[PDB]
């Protein structure tokens, strides 16, 4: 290309960090790159196949602005947000559910579980503010799943159910970040 | 309880939880009754008193917390996408929990209470602090139940009813749980 | 269009410009309809759709922008007190423009449209974004015309009328201009 | 002076960065200095001769607080400021014009063109907030002039007028930062 | 302890920085430590004997949040705070006085003199925001006392009284940070 | 004097002090009459004019200050828990005073006035600036007098009356004091 350089030259996207038969997730961070580093903003690319589900997870600290570049997206965003419900129950929790058409935006704030299904082949642009040291914690599947990391007698008290039972149920998910959709 | 005149003496919290084995308080907002404490705006102070042979169920906070044990002793366990770290804190030990990290607490085999001050530093919602609980109780329930049937039924590859009964608790002793033994 | 209740689903911009060759939109403010998005306050999201063989006239923004090409391809040229840099962006390429830098855009020789998302980060006026145009059109005109006659007549050492006719445009096709060829 | 040291010792001003028969401009930045660096504030000294014009320019990012230490200043500050005029034309642009007597202050915000004439011998103190990596872009004259950097067929479409014509007109300015005043 | 490491391992408190027969003051800063450093928060431990007085001082820049972990505390906090009393006298100064029981909190903002007496054996937890490069300036006692650092003819004009007289009076304090209480 | 429309021309301070030997002004707040200067919110500009053979009594400011001598010359002396530094400033010299540092000023043996611009950067109270004076005058008095008798009587180990008369001033010439010689 341009046999002249050094500056903020363009950048695009190299090895996906999650990928399989249902989707890929590309991600560049303030860490791994020069121009974002100052912005402290990160970016990502979502590429999933119709009927595929990106299991629930959350990002420790970055707030992710998600632009639907193409296809249809079903979205499940939960959270409590307002402690202005200062006495426990008051700020009961929410399920913000919506399908995003091409053009739409949805914001994902740091600690909220989120999951999305591609109701049709999907390409999403994601811009995450406060991106330094952000870790994604998965709540289902076989990889990066945080639950599964809970000690047998821990689960025992955390859940209705038993330790044997909880390892059980969690080992029942073979895939990892993206996953076949189908209901009932 | 109403608004104010010029002060920095703050003695009253709000209980977010109070049961058999302990309390959960949260000092009110600093700039709340004064423009004088504007600078203290992004931080919150909570108070945590637990009893011997008790567990705080596994959860995570939207903010980073700076936990200082003022009385007694505890077992701190932090969960990671691939692991766990356990820490023993005896009185006067302090340690920061990166936000997003899920952790539980425990006051050991004892005869005394654990007393903990959590210094929360807020980033998404200024001056606001949210804890996400894996479990269901009577107050709020498990954040996993906010998902629609199919979602969960797919992420897990098990049927609804089998999630439910390893979803939906009857945690009588809500947030705090006497470690049976 | 009025205010709101608790949301993070944002689907409607405001057109700042719309002609023969393209559009200029700007998502509304994040904290605008909610105190829930306070943290997103200093940033703005614009949308840029241009057609084959078109130029965005030379200008500069008060904010740094993070430009991501979601569709198609373009020629990016940044001007410096002593120079220029040209960049070719094909789909999926991203690049930050320091604020204050003046630049123009172009969708090449094509058959397709260029689609661009500009992530603006604001510093002078929080949550506010201003583009300064060298040219005059029907909407707003050239920022150079704000100067009084003498000022311009001195900085340039040419007479008013000769500035004028190399000042004051009839840019029929306002912001966007089909590159004749 | 003080044969004891290291700290925030005093600082004053060394080689001007622009200077000629009509004026000088001294400037220290967070870059080139220790105490400002933390402040992220920069400073400057303006010294122009009666009837001299500091051609229009703008500072990429620092907002410059200008104190008239002596003499009279004519000032031309433009801008649009409020997008709360969200549909183009709405926030039409402004010419804030004023002459500053000794004692007066005028703020110069980052992207606004500005020009000033010394209506009498002039000494200005300038304090710029957000001063890191600030570049001054000149819109007239022969040096640091950004317009002049526009390619011939670019100008062609940017302006009423022709490329030949625009190189023309811009080469008509011989001076550089400061310039003889005289009207008509 | 844990023969595995590196992270944010726990931390507790090593050599006090002030200590004597009436009290000790332990302090860790963003400087001297890893986890605070990012928080930019510091921490401290107060351990004083019944009837002991921690002479007036102030912290240059950190605002200190003081939790009474046990005992009774008498507190003297002064300041002016609101320039919204813009014409001198308007914002006359204040004495916020109060005794803090166990459980209570009092905030100490950066430039305010403060002094406290342990009305009973005392243990205080202190969390200071904006803690980088904070210096404590003492206004009485024999060590870190800033007044005492004022040149003889300076005092002369600063005070009712004489230079001889002011060295006098200040040398009258033998202790240093903590001090015997007793009135009249 | 009321509120406004869109400006950046600011010519009027407020006098905080004005006597025999000099003035103390403070430009009003930047965002005060406009949302346009939001970014300048945390800073304040003061003005300091003093006469030949004068001293500004020892004090400290809650903010860091950036002092620029625009006219004349002065002796700057900063006090430390164990010491002092003296600085000579002639015109055009600048120097930052860490907040919390107590210092005094002096225009030398002269025939001319010292003219000083203090750039204050605020951290505790946004956009707010407080100076703490060791001395008493008619306006406000010495911050040490806010203490109760015993407190002072203990910290000092001298009796009330002996503090008083090396406490409580009759600084006729309030803040500014012609150095007798």
């Amino acid at each position: 290309t341009l046999s002249s350089q050094d500056k903020p030259f363009n950048l695009r996207s190299r090895d996906p960090i999650y990928s399989n038969n249902y989707g890929k997730l590309y991600e560049i961070t303030p860490e791994k790159n020069s121009q974002l580093r100052d912005l402290d903003i990160l970016l990502n690319c979502l590429q999933m196949n119709e009927g595929a589900l990106f299991v629930p997870h959350y990002n420790s600290r970055a707030t992710v602005i998600l632009v639907a570049n193409e296809g249809r997206a079903e979205v499940e965003l939960v959270g409590l947000e307002q402690q202005q419900q200062q006495g426990l129950e008051s700020m009961q929790l929410r399920r913000y559910a919506a399908t995003l058409s091409e053009g739409d935006i949805i914001v994902i704030p740091s600690s909220f579980p989120v999951a999305l299904k591609a109701a049709s082949d999907l390409n999403m642009v994601g811009i995450g503010v406060n991106a330094e040291n952000n870790e994604r914690n998965f709540l289902a599947g076989h990889k990066e799943n945080v639950i599964r990391q809970i000690p047998r007698q821990v689960s025992d008290l955390t859940f209705p159910g038993s330790g044997e039972e909880v390892e059980e149920l969690l080992e029942n998910q073979k895939e990892s970040y993206f996953v076949d959709g189908q209901p009932r | 309880a109403q608004n104010n005149p010029y002060l920095f003496r703050s003695n009253k919290f709000l209980t977010l939880f109070k049961n058999q084995h302990g309390s959960l308080r949260l000092l009110q907002r600093f700039n709340e009754d004064t423009e004088k404490l504007e600078n203290l705006r992004d931080y919150r102070v909570l108070e945590y008193c637990s009893k011997p042979n008790t567990l705080l169920l596994p959860h995570h906070s939207d903010s980073d917390l700076l936990v200082l044990v003022l009385e007694g002793q505890a077992i701190l366990v932090l969960v990671n996408p691939d692991g766990r770290d356990t820490y023993k804190l005896d009185q006067g030990d302090a340690i920061k929990i990166q936000a997003g990290t899920p952790f539980y607490l425990i006051n050991p085999d004892n005869n005394q209470n654990l007393r903990i001050l959590k210094f929360a530093i807020t980033f998404r919602r200024p001056g606001t602090v949210e804890d996400f609980f894996l479990s269901s109780t009577k107050r709020l329930p498990s954040y996993l139940s906010a998902f629609s049937k199919n979602f969960l039924e797919a992420s897990y590859d098990s049927p609804y009813d089998e999630i439910e009964q390893t979803l939906l608790q009857e945690e009588q002793e809500g947030v705090i749980v006497k470690m049976p033994k």
